[PDB]
């Protein structure tokens, strides 16, 4: 388990993330998607 | 676009019916969320494609702060990862046998938050269908998000026929055959705010008749150390006739929530 993904280094980072928020939209809901019809195509 | 690349993988969060949830680190913008992976073989030979596929529309296209986020997927030569929001304080179930029950606030709390995501729903025509503890996760202040949509339809139009949920949650139209609507939900929601409170659901017996029976029959048996105010609010969902539930509105205003609830929205992103 790296270091970032448990005790207080991943609480901080939580904590951090709560109080401020990106903007996910943007910086994922902006981001190409595969049609759901080619989820199980080739890539 | 994404690949498991992008990603530092923390650790295992859990199961699912169609594959493993992980902890996750998206390393451009340090962001923690969870990755959902999906074995694309696994899939087709299950026969699920079309549910999967259903299920990803439907929560991929919800933007509410008591429903787990779906932000967005992608897929290799062998998987498919769907890209979720991580709940830091974990599954609600565990909390619920931690505790044995939780207290009015927790619970009234809980309802709110059910409530105004339920109805976010509905406003879309979305039926969830299967509300119980276990499809439920806590946020970084507890708050609950709705993070399962297994049995849940988009239903513009037509009435339901599918028998779905879970024994202890079904509603009695569920049981008699009939054709059902968003109201089951209102139904489960009845169900759910008394498992919180006394750490059983209302109806439990050793026999599926028995139990299917005990719905049917609305035979609820309120223990004695609830307040009125909650038992008002569960016997006022937990109606025989679906149009005489209480709305889902009508949960957010009623008095025992008003009085109990400490809900706090999350901050949101600010320009
Ligand atoms: C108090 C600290 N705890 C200690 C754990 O050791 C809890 C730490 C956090 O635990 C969890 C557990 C499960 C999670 C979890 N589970 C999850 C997310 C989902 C949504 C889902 O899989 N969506 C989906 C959508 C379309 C198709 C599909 F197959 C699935 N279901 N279940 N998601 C996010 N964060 C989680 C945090």
């Amino acid at each position: 388990i790296p270091a970032w993904a448990s005790g207080n280094l991943l609480t901080q980072a939580i904590r951090q993330q709560y109080y401020k928020p990106i903007d996910v939209d943007r910086m994922y809901g902006t981001i190409d998607s595969p049609k759901l019809e080619e989820l199980f195509n080739k890539s | 676009k994404f690949t498991i690349d992008d990603f530092d993988i923390g650790r295992p969060l859990g199961k699912g019916k169609f594959g493993n949830v992980y902890l996750a680190r998206e390393k451009q913008n340090k962001f923690i969320m969870a990755l959902k992976v999906l074995f694309k073989s696994q899939l087709e030979k299950e026969g699920v494609e079309h549910q999967l596929r259903r299920e990803i529309e439907i929560q991929s296209h919800l933007r509410h702060p008591n429903i787990l986020r779906m932000y967005n997927y992608f897929h290799d030569r062998k998987r498919i990862y769907l890209m979720l929001e991580f709940a830091p304080r974990g599954e609600l179930y565990k909390e619920l046998q931690k505790h044995g029950r939780f207290d009015e606030q927790r619970s009234a709390t809980f309802m709110e938050e059910l409530a105004d995501a339920l109805h976010y729903c509905h406003e879309r025509k979305v039926i969830h269908r299967d509300i119980k503890p276990e499809n439920l996760l806590m946020g970084y202040k507890g708050e609950l998000k709705i993070a399962d949509f297994g049995w849940s339809v988009h239903a513009p139009s037509l009435r339901r026929r599918t028998m779905c949920g879970t024994l202890d949650y079904l509603p009695p139209e569920m049981i008699e055959g009939k054709t059902h609507d968003e109201k089951v939900d209102l139904w489960c929601a009845g169900v759910l705010c008394y498992e919180f409170l006394v750490g059983m659901p209302p109806f439990d017996s050793p026999s599926h008749t028995e139990t299917h029976r005990r719905i049917v029959n609305v035979d609820l048996k309120f223990p004695p150390f609830l307040s009125d105010g909650s038992k008002d609010l569960i016997s006022k969902l937990l109606r025989y006739h679906p149009p005489q539930r209480l709305p889902l509105k009508g949960v957010m205003e009623h008095p025992w929530v008003k009085a109990n609830s400490r809900r706090v929205l999350p901050p949101v992103y600010q320009s």
